[PDB]
């Protein structure tokens, strides 16, 4: 199993 | 550069990677997960998790809002704080404070010490790297590389910035290791 999850963008 | 660190979290230019899975040890007996892991005692226990430090801690929607009786007896040793995953922070301000606890943790022999955040993936990752950083005498590209080959990681530029300054106090000190 492995789920995409989230989050950062770091501007 | 800040650039030369987003290129090595990058897939080209442009594409960092979220995390595949809630939790991952990125270094032996560190891992950084996020919020259910923590919030999800037996399995602390089945992962042997000895230590827990919220780096993200609080009641906002960036923040776990547990707190040390919450880890009370289950016997897990505790340790908050209150950080902001944006690129004003000076999450650097708690390097010492968190790699002091991350020592302990690991000085028990079955110590096992769990960092994290929301997502795992900036305060969290953040402290971690710092710890090898003067810990480990590893350079900041080194420690990046390992704990992001570990799990899909991506700090803001803040964030980023603030380790390289760590590895001029430190290269400058003679304190790297080349």
């Amino acid at each position: 199993d492995d789920e995409a999850t989230g989050y950062v963008a770091t501007r | 550069s800040v650039q030369d660190l987003n290129d090595l979290l990058s897939d080209g230019s442009g594409c960092y990677s979220l995390p595949s899975q809630p939790c991952n040890e990125v270094t032996p007996r560190i891992y950084v997960g996020n919020a259910s892991v923590a919030q999800d005692i037996p399995k602390l226990q089945k992962l042997g998790i000895t230590h827990v430090l919220n780096a993200a801690e609080g009641r906002s929607f960036m923040h776990v809002n547990t707190n040390a009786n919450f880890y009370k007896d289950s016997g897990i040793t505790y340790l908050g704080i209150k950080a902001n995953d944006t690129q004003e922070f000076n999450l650097s301000a708690y390097f010492e404070r968190a790699a002091d606890f991350i020592d302990q943790a690991l000085a028990q022999k079955n110590g096992r010490v769990l960092v994290h955040s929301r997502e795992g993936y900036s305060r969290s990752p953040t402290l971690v790297i710092a710890y090898l950083m003067m810990r480990q005498k590893m350079d900041v590209k080194s420690a990046l590389s390992i704990v992001r080959q570990n799990r899909e990681i991506g700090p803001n530029d803040g964030f980023l910035a603030q380790l390289c300054q760590l590895n001029d106090r430190l290269a400058k000190e003679g304190k790297l290791k080349p």
